[PDB]
């Protein structure tokens, strides 16, 4: 997995691959990771995914009531605090990695939250497998306050990055851009990899299969 | 407790069961019967760790003869089996699980079918034609898969449980001191005294 | 008639406890007054230090919930004090679990939902008290909610409380009316506090020294009380023109 | 939890939610239990007042609490349900750790002491 | 401090009557008017915004609450009471449906857990019944378009429409005559502006009426609840 | 001593052109002794379809679980439930059990009685969805089903060619695989018609 | 303290009976009629809304006729909010012992189940009995088919025809006169209607005023199936049986 | 009517009752007083010589809090003593978190949040005790009284019990004829004069005097007992202006 | 990491790098190590992140709450609080936190709290795993009543020697200096105290 996230001048660009594994195996090539909180905050998901998947889902339902009793938008802050605390009191055995991104009444705010319940906040970061080839890309290129398409751009280019170098990630590329005035869900942003073609038709012809006995039932 | 057998013929379920008690080095009982009635038509066989086997068998026995007297009926031996499951499947999550397994051989008065469950300590529920726990299976259930017919009389049915018998008293290393054999039919649940 | 005694309903549909609870609010004999400016809240209220015993500054009915949060109550000061520490309590544990400073209305709504389980539980009494919230909101802006024994709360633009609470809202309601805003239009708080003032000394016809007054503003990011001596200097404004 | 002490002694030393609950029996059905020298015989009333019956399938009024016993009532048909599970289970614990099935008396024994422990207990008639 | 009232404040008098539910639809009837109608194509509901002072912001006041974003709800009686009933209808839909099966519950579900929550202050220890009638407008995909009542007995029944609270004998008469099953949702709102202009004493205007509609999505889904601006109630009234 | 690898078999799941198709073994056993030869895997609540492969007390287990919960389901709802519906109740129900799960492998398979749509899904032991269009599989040989399954899969596919694509799937995994075999069924699932054949294959 | 406040619901009169279930009884008293007929063939569940104005919506509303299984029904006369917390219950119950024994719950145990529950409100906690009383229709493979009834003491009784609700004592008079052990499901469709029709305080029986429901085994391949009338189907069978 | 049978109870004038008769309790016992100082505060309480075979200088009735708070009180002596003990809970743990002692308005508002929860359930009584109570803290000198209610406020003075009006009078002079302020050694005299004075309400029985104080200057603010030579002098001091 | 607390003339100075390893692996270059608690009372965190994050927060809480009922609270009050929790969680916790503040009455005050939950009230304090290459340095060079000019090149000097040394430490020197005239934020980049 590659999660990757950077603030730039009007807001903050997630980023994401689309391999789900299982050991060596790829079950889905393209999987979601990008999860929704709020109508604002968005998060991409490493580590364990069932883990990653419900933990994003229970904070963001708790705080779609606390949103509905307070009647405003809620904060970066307070997904970050519920998801920390939550995540330290089981002690590292919930085994969500996050990256954390969304735009504020107070402006733009980005987060990495581990397993254990610690938190950075930061302008660029990256989570997963393939963090390393991604936070080369960002070590490399980086600028505080770059414009929209710069940052799509970079994000893009550090997925890329933990797809093709780390073994963990591939696939698809899934960005998600949050600024005041909009929210951009790129599903797929870019497909870096052509699926490959099959050279013959392997599918047998009908009356091949050895069958004992049928049963039809209508509905 | 060692061998548990167990094969459903034409019109009945017979259950055999080893005699021996052996705790460490010494033979304890050659003459302990491995098995409960849990009502008129439904009988249960047991093997497993010591005490957890008999403490199940009288547990399921005590709830089944409960259920008898307040409805004034008898369960079929695929609802006892089912209960019997269940109670094996919240033992195994547990503190301390029971180390018990089952065969319920029982006579379903409504369907007139004999009826044969083989349960293991995690709530594994299986209906056979015959079935067997733990090591004797290894050995006999290849002279079943060969002898065995649906339609056998029921002496039919003890004398190929003599040949499974005798192949475990000539291949396995434990004397387990011959078997109780019990036949489950229409009629109820009887002792075949001479076997 | 036990239904008079507990907070069950009475056969008009009445709880009768709840609204005795509501006589008990002015037991104290105070009036309070809540107004907003453009960038402050100002809350000012009576102080009446009957004894000279007494130690005149312990004699409070205003309260600092957090920083931003300000709370002036109008009621016995015991049940005052339950609601103050129950507030401050709340107000301190939302922004631990939520990471940002309680808002007033958030404040008030709590109050007001604990306050309604007294009214439908029959083992806890309702508070005799009514809880006037004062802060500059950083998403809502200057802001006054006010709760009550039976439950009920809602925003207001200036606000009075106590026995001669109806003189000061027609007071309040017909400037309002003739300035046509929701706020006075004043870039200081302590010309706020200095209409507050005057607008009270108008509706209770009693001129005020520094020791009769008890003055609350909130501002961005803090809640604070006057002293005598601010308050005096106050006063020498209002008498000057 | 409801603690409440609803039996409870009066001035005269009358505990007059057992004596009414005694009004509740005879307000019930007739019963009637007769012992021969080789068997025991217990007789029921049924009140015809009710008709449209389905007579397979109403509660009958002896129950067997094991195969060897049986308890037949007059009062509450409801409350005597909750003394018939109760006494067919202490049936099955007493075979279960005895290995004998209980006597009559054993049996009464405990079913007296159940309806004893309601008549000081709180919260409960 | 010992909760000691674990006895029910609710119980039956001789006559069959329970008191206190009763006694809490008195309640009910003492507060302002609010109905709802259903159309074809969605349904409406609306109450008067009764201002305590006009010193007081009455858009801070939501009489008309969104439970989920396909269900509103609207009441009369006492308003601290339908507060906490739509702080836990809300949670409920998350805990007991949207935790479980992903997706929001269908209002005849979410309208029985409401009045599961009325019906044990009915009967559990030391409490009141709930002094309010909710009037409960949704949509789901296998049920169409719904609204139904709710009362403090916790007793529901589903209405093409209805009204409750202080006038609502007049207003439901005056609905029977206006309703048809071919209403559009426009139709409706008009019929609903209507019938709750004869209960209005006083200014009858977009700041003293509160009025939402369960219709069309507004752009997974949109969420069909939609409170009406204080604009576009007044755009309708020069129409009336 | 693994839970996931006692008792054996195999599910597997796919799409086609208004249609839907579920297969499993029938093998049950301890380790290398087998046992059962009618070890069914795959159950129904309506006309949602779920496989489980693992742990056989679980399969067993969630089974009835999952019979319990749609059976109310359906009482409340006054409707059956949907795959889609359904997909997210078993991830619920798995990671309730987070930190002492059911050592399964279930999936999910159906038609949208409304939209008409074909659907299928998989799971890992504590809830997380594998939400794919072409193909689920599960079980001892998961390995070997998704080797199979993704050089004879393609989109689109009729009932009958369907059929004959899955049971390949299906029977040339389990030959593979020590612990799966022993008979397999094919559910062919359509939008108001459900075709369940037994497949004949080697007995070892 | 708070022992002055305190109801006593669970007490004995003088006279032995137990005061709010008998209250609860009276409430039941003023509830709209429910008739429950055993057929050999099946069982029929009649019942009478209450109230009604022409704006409530029919097609989906359930006050009176409840499914607790695909084999088992009832039919409520009291509270409404009151029988769905009962029917809950009974619907987990149902499904508890479906999962432990793989078998339907047979309509007795069932019916026990419920009144135990209703006995306990009645003998300790101190709270209100649920005002409500059922007619169970149901079939198991014992007995086949079965009516029984339940009450706010937590009795419960067989019948092979029942009424509950208001007007019990007309009703159970009609219904002992022309019910035969013969009859057939059709012929007891029409003694119910005619019943209501005869016991109901309303001016004239029409099909926004009804409930109905039927449990045949009549169906293809000796299999029970539950029919709740629809308000067209319902009106159908009221002009079939010539009362409107 | 019936609001002053059950504690909670609101009467419909807005009042509670049985916290009204609990004053009634507090109003029947002995007469204590507290006298804050330049540096410090000063106790002091009348006790009543029931018998002669009462042991002198053994009953006590002043109790301490922590090492730096007084507390004196009229009316039901357990009732006091339960409030107190309640009050070493506060300042205890207080001081397990905080590590410094708790100040006195800090203790002030946790005798008076404990007192006001039983004015709140029909389930207890309300306390028949005023309590007049202080010490030194950070900020110098406080003095305080709490009531039933759990109403509390700062003193220059305060008096309690059946000789209040006279205490109260006596007090008054005291803070009318020292604006700058009364010594900590004068407030023991006065103190004593002032018991001494307000034993003209309780003349029938004679009694014992018990004074205690904490001063910054005399006792390092820690709460002590007025013993010996310092309390015969204000003994005498207090005789002769009866006299 | 590496972390200190120095009082000096006018008050107190806190000095932290910036460093956060995932075992040889930087996971974070620009970490703020120093925490506040309260307007005037500062941490430095050493130790488990989670841990001392979810600690600095607590106690954040239970002065927020002090301050709400009894006022500013004293320095030695908020080391009690941060001291109770690590004690009674000892077992759980790995921290070992530094605290500073400034009171008008007390002025600089530093107290270290390591490990075991013990509390040691200091004139400086030094900790986390860069400390063990400082002890020398900052005992040869610390005097008391120091100018906050020599009380910031104290520190910039002492952290980055330990910077030097420690791989775990690293990145830039952030500084908070607590004094009656307010709080001031400092931060020194590696071209700056490397050429030292
Ligand atoms: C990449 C994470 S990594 C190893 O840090 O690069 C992805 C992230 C991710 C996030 C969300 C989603 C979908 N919501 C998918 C992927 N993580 C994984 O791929 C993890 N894989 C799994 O968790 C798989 C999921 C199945 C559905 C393929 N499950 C398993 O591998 C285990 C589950 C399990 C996990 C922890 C403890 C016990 C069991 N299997 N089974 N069965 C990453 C763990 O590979
Ligand atoms: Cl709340
Ligand atoms: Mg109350
Ligand atoms: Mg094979
Ligand atoms: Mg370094």
């Amino acid at each position: 997995t590659t999660i990757a996230g950077v603030v730039y001048k009007d807001g903050i660009v997630l980023g994401a691959d689309t391999r789900a594994t299982e050991g060596m195996v790829v079950a889905d090539k393209n999987c979601s990771k990008i999860h929704f909180i709020s109508p604002n905050i968005y998060c991409c998901g490493a580590g364990t995914a069932a883990d990653t998947d419900m933990t994003t889902q229970l904070i963001s339902s708790n705080l779609e009531l606390h949103s509905l009793s307070t009647g405003r938008l809620p904060r970066v802050v307070t997904a970050n605090r519920m998801l920390k605390q939550m995540l330290f009191r089981y002690q590292g055995y919930i085994g969500a990695a996050l990256v954390l991104g969304g735009v504020d009444v107070t402006g733009p705010h980005l987060y990495s939250i581990y397993p254990h319940g610690s938190t950075d906040k930061l302008p660029y970061v990256t989570m997963g497998s393939g963090s390393l080839a991604a936070m080369a890309v960002f070590e490399d290129k980086f600028r505080p306050d770059m414009e929209e398409e710069e940052a799509k751009n970079l994000v893009s280019e550090a997925i890329a990055a933990g797809i093709f170098n780390d073994l963990g990630s591939g696939g698809n590329i899934d960005l998600c851009v949050i600024s005041k005035n909009k929210l951009d869900f790129l599903r797929p942003y870019t497909v870096p990899n052509k699926k490959g073609t099959r050279l013959g038709r392997y599918r047998c012809e009908k009356g091949t299969t050895a069958v004992l006995t049928e049963k039809i039932t209508p509905l | 407790m060692d061998i548990i057998l167990g094969i459903r013929v034409q019109d009945s379920v017979i259950l055999a069961s080893s005699k021996a008690v052996t705790r460490g080095i010494s033979v304890l009982k050659d003459s302990d019967d491995k098995t409960r009635q849990l009502s008129p038509h439904t009988l249960m066989s047991f093997a497993g760790e010591a005490g957890d086997t008999v403490q199940f068998a009288e547990y399921i026995q005590a709830n089944i003869q409960l259920y008898s007297i307040r409805e004034d009926y008898e369960l079929s031996p695929q609802a006892v089996s089912s209960f019997v499951r269940q109670e094996l499947a919240k033992s195994i999550r547990s503190r301390r699980p029971y180390q018990v397994n089952v065969l319920i051989g029982g006579y379903d008065k409504k369907k007139n079918k004999p009826e044969l469950y083989q349960i293991d300590y995690l709530g594994t529920k299986v209906e056979l034609p015959y079935g067997a726990h733990g090591y004797s299976g290894f050995y006999t259930f290849s002279l079943l898969d060969h002898h065995y017919r649906p339609d056998m009389t029921t002496e039919e049915g003890l004398d190929l449980l003599k040949l499974c018998v005798q192949e475990l008293e000539k291949r396995m290393p434990m004397d387990f001191k011959g078997v109780i054999v019990k036949i489950v039919d229409k009629d109820g649940i009887r002792q075949v005294d001479d076997f | 008639g036990y239904d008079r005694h507990i907070t069950i309903f009475s056969p008009e549909g009445r709880l009768y406890q709840v609204e005795y609870a509501f006589k008990a609010t002015n037991q104290t004999n105070i009036n309070s007054l809540a107004v907003r400016g453009k960038d402050c809240t100002v809350v000012i209220s009576q102080k009446k230090v009957p004894d000279k015993l007494l130690d005149p500054t312990t004699v409070s009915y205003i309260f600092c919930i957090s920083r931003t949060i300000g709370m002036v109550v109008n009621g016995p000061i015991p049940d005052a004090r339950n609601a103050a520490l129950r507030a401050k309590a709340e107000a301190a544990e939302f922004r631990y679990k939520y990471g940002y400073d309680m808002p007033c209305d958030v404040l008030a709504k709590r109050m007001a939902n604990l306050s309604q389980i007294y009214t439908q539980r029959a083992y806890m009494r309702p508070l005799g008290v009514i809880l006037t919230f004062v802060s500059v909101d950083e998403e809502l802006g200057p802001s006054i909610y006010k709760t009550d024994p039976a439950g009920y709360y809602v925003g207001y633009k200036a606000t009075a409380t106590g026995p001669k609470q109806q003189e000061i809202t027609t007071n309040l309601e017909n400037h309002f009316k003739k300035s046509k805003i929701d706020h006075i239009n004043e870039e200081s708080w302590e010309k706020v506090v200095e209409f507050a003032i005057t607008h009270m000394i108008d509706a209770l016809g009693t001129e005020f020294s520094k020791n009769d007054l008890e003055v609350g503003v909130a501002t961005k990011d803090k809640f604070f009380t006057l002293s005598a001596e601010n308050i005096e200097e106050r006063l020498v404004a209002i008498a000057e023109q | 939890g409801y603690d409440r002490a609803l039996s409870i002694f009066s001035p005269d030393g009358h505990i007059f939610q057992v004596e009414y609950a005694l009004e509740a029996v005879k307000r019930g059905t007739c019963a009637v239990g007769v012992k021969g020298k080789n068997c025991v015989v217990l007789g029921c009333e049924r009140r015809s007042t009710l008709k449209l019956q389905d007579t397979r399938i109403t509660p009958s009024k002896v129950s067997k609490i094991d195969s060897h016993v049986v308890l037949s009532f007059s009062g509450l048909n409801a409350d005597s349900r909750i003394l018939i599970e109760k006494a067919r289970v202490e049936a099955q614990s007493h075979r279960l750790t005895l290995e004998d099935p209980v006597t009559v008396e054993y049996l009464t024994r405990y079913v007296a002491g159940v309806q004893q422990r309601y008549t000081q207990s709180g919260g409960v008639r | 401090m010992t909760d000691r009232y674990s006895f029910s404040l609710t119980t039956f008098s001789p006559s069959g009557k329970l008191g206190q539910i009763d006694y809490a639809l008195t309640a009910v009837k003492q507060g302002v008017t609010s109905l709802g109608i259903k159309a074809t194509n969605g349904v409406v509901i609306a109450t008067e915004k009764k201002s305590s002072s006009p010193l007081a912001m009455s858009e801070t006041l939501s009489k008309v609450s969104l439970l989920t974003p396909d269900i509103g709800a609207v009441y009369s009686g006492m308003g601290p009471d339908y507060r906490v009933l739509v702080d836990k209808s809300r949670k409920v839909a998350h805990t007991s449906y949207k935790r479980i099966y992903g997706e929001y519950p269908p209002t005849k579900l979410l309208v029985s857990e409401v009045a599961k929550i009325m019906q044990e202050a009915t009967q559990s220890g030391g409490v009141r019944p709930f002094g309010v009638s909710l009037l409960i407008a949704g949509h789901d995909e296998f049920n169409g378009f719904s609204l139904y009542q709710v009362d403090p007995s916790g007793s529901y029944f589903p209405w093409k429409a209805t009204a409750i609270g202080k006038g609502s004998v007049a207003a439901k008469t005056f609905l029977e005559k206006r309703w048809n099953d071919e209403l559009e949702l426009e139709d409706a709102i008009h019929i609903a502006l209507l019938t709750l202009k004869e209960s209005v004493e006083g200014e009858f205007n977009g700041d003293t009426i509160e009025l939402a509609i369960i219709g069309d999505e507004n752009p997974d889904k949109g969420p069909r609840f939609r409170k009406l601006t204080s604009q576009e109630i007044n755009d309708r009234l020069e129409a009336l | 001593s693994d839970p996931s690898s006692i008792n054996g078999g195999i599910v597997v799941a796919m799409t086609g052109k208004d249609c839907v198709a579920i297969a499993c073994d029938l093998r049950l056993g301890s380790q290398s002794l087998g046992v059962s030869n009618k070890f069914e895997k795959i159950f129904h609540y309506g006309h949602v379809f779920l496989g489980i492969t693992g742990l056989a007390t679980d399969v067993t287990t969630l089974n009835e679980m999952f019979r319990y919960k749609t059976n109310l389901y359906k009482l409340k709802e006054e409707r059956a439930i949907e795959p889609e519906t359904f997909t997210q109740l078993v991830s619920s129900s798995l990671y309730e059990r987070r930190f002492g799960p059911y050592f399964v492998g279930p999936v999910v398979a159906g038609i949208n009685s409304k939209s008409g749509k074909p659907f299928i899904a998989g799971f890992d032991l504590i809830g997380c969805i594998d939400e794919a269009k072409d193909f689920i599989v599960s079980g001892t040989a998961s390995d070997q089903l998704f080797g199979m399954c993704e050089s004879l899969y393609e989109p689109n596919l009729e009932p009958e060619d369907l059929f004959e694509t899955i049971s390949q799937a299906l029977l040339n995994a389990a030959d593979r695989d020590a612990l799966s075999g022993w008979g397999a069924v094919v559910y062919i699932i359509k939008k108001d018609e459900v075709v369940k054949r037994y497949l004949k294959m080697r007995q070892d | 303290g708070s022992r002055r406040y305190d109801s006593r619901t669970t007490i004995f009169s003088p006279e032995g009976r137990l005061y709010q279930v008998e209250y609860a009884l009276e409430s039941i008293s003023h509830a709209g009629t429910a008739i429950g007929i055993m057929a050999s063939d099946g069982i029929v569940l009649a019942a009478e809304r209450k109230v009604t104005s022409t704006l409530l919506e029919q097609d989906t509303s359930t006050e009176k006729l409840y499914k607790l299984n695909d084999k088992i029904a009832v039919a409520v006369a009291g509270l409404t909010a009151d029988a769905e917390i009962l029917i809950n219950t009974a619907r987990i119950h149902a499904q508890n012992y479906l999962k432990t024994y793989n078998e339907d719950i047979p309509v007795e145990i069932l019916v026990r189940r419920l009144s135990d529950i209703k006995q306990g409100y009645t003998q300790h906690g101190g709270l209100r009995p649920f005002g409500v009383s059922f007619i169970y229709a149901g079939y198991d493979d014992r007995y086949g088919y079965q009516l029984y009834t339940s009450n706010p003491s937590g009795n419960y009784t067989g019948w092979k025809a029942i009424s509950v609700g208001a007007n019990t004592s007309a009703a159970q008079t009609l219904l002992q006169m022309d019910y035969k052990d013969d009859m057939k499901v059709d012929d007891a469709i029409e003694l119910a209607l005619k019943t209501l029709s005869k016991t109901t305080d309303s001016s004239a029986l029409t099909y926004d005023r009804l409930e109905f429901a039927t449990i045949r085994k009549g169906a293809n391949d000796g299999e029970v199936y539950q029919k709740i009338f629809k308000p067209q189907e319902i009106k159908d069978i009221l002009v079939k049986t010539g009362i409107t | 009517t019936g609001y002053d049978l059950s504690n909670s109870v609101f009467s419909p004038d807005g009042r509670n009752f049985q916290v009204e008769y609990a004053v009634k309790a507090v109003e029947n016992g002995t007469t204590s007083i507290g006298i804050k100082c330049n540096d410090g505060v000063v106790f002091a309480v009348e006790k009543l010589i029931t018998s002669k075979l009462l042991v002198p200088q053994k009953n006590v009735k002043i109790q301490v809090v922590d090492r730096h708070i007084g507390c004196v009180y009229s009316g039901l002596i357990p009732d006091g003593r339960h409030l107190v003990n309640r009050g070493r809970e506060e300042a205890a743990s207080f001081k397990k978190l905080y590590k410094t002692p708790i100040p006195i308005p800090a203790f002030a508002d946790r005798l008076g949040q404990y007192v006001q929860a039983h004015t709140l359930y029909n389930s207890v009584r309300p306390f028949g005790v005023s309590t007049i109570f202080g010490g030194v803290d950070k900020n110098g000198a406080h003095l305080y009284m709490l009531e039933p209610s759990g109403s509390y406020w700062g003193y220059k003075g305060a008096a309690t019990g059946k000789g209040r009006q006279s205490a109260k009078a006596e007090l008054e002079k005291l803070v009318d004829h020292h604006p700058e302020g009364l010594s900590a050694r004068e407030a023991v005299k006065q103190a004593a004069k002032i018991i001494y004075l307000a034993h003209e309400d309780n003349k029938e029985k004679d009694f014992e005097l018990e004074i205690s104080w904490c001063s910054l200057s005399e006792t390092n603010g820690l709460h002590k007992f007025v013993k010996g030579d310092l309390l015969q002098e204000a003994i005498d001091f207090a005789q002769k202006e009866i006299n | 990491t590496s972390i200190m607390a120095v009082t000096f003339k006018d008050g107190v100075i806190l000095g932290a790098d910036s460093r956060t390893t995932t075992g040889a692996y930087i996971a974070n270059r620009v970490t703020d190590k120093l925490t506040r608690v309260h307007d005037k009372i500062w941490c430095c965190r050493s130790g488990s992140a989670a841990d001392t994050q979810a600690i600095a927060d607590i106690v954040q809480y239970h002065l927020e709450l002090y301050t709400s009922q009894y006022g500013t609270p004293s320095t030695e009050t908020a080391a009690s609080v941060f001291k109770e929790l690590c004690y009674e969680n000892k077992d759980n916790l790995t921290a070992g936190i530094i605290v500073a503040g400034y009171d008008d009455k007390n002025k600089g005050e530093v107290y270290t709290i390591p490990l075991g939950g013990s509390v040691h009230k200091l004139p400086y304090a030094i900790a986390g795993s860069g400390s063990t290459f400082i002890y020398g340095y900052c005992d040869k060079n610390f005097r008391e009543n120091m100018s906050k000019e020599e009380t910031v090149d104290f520190i910039k000097h002492s952290l980055s020697q330990a910077i030097k040394w420690d791989g775990s430490s690293g990145g830039v020197i952030r500084m908070v200096v607590l004094t009656a005239a307010g709080v001031e934020r400092l931060i020194f980049y590696p071209d700056e105290y490397e050429q030292l």
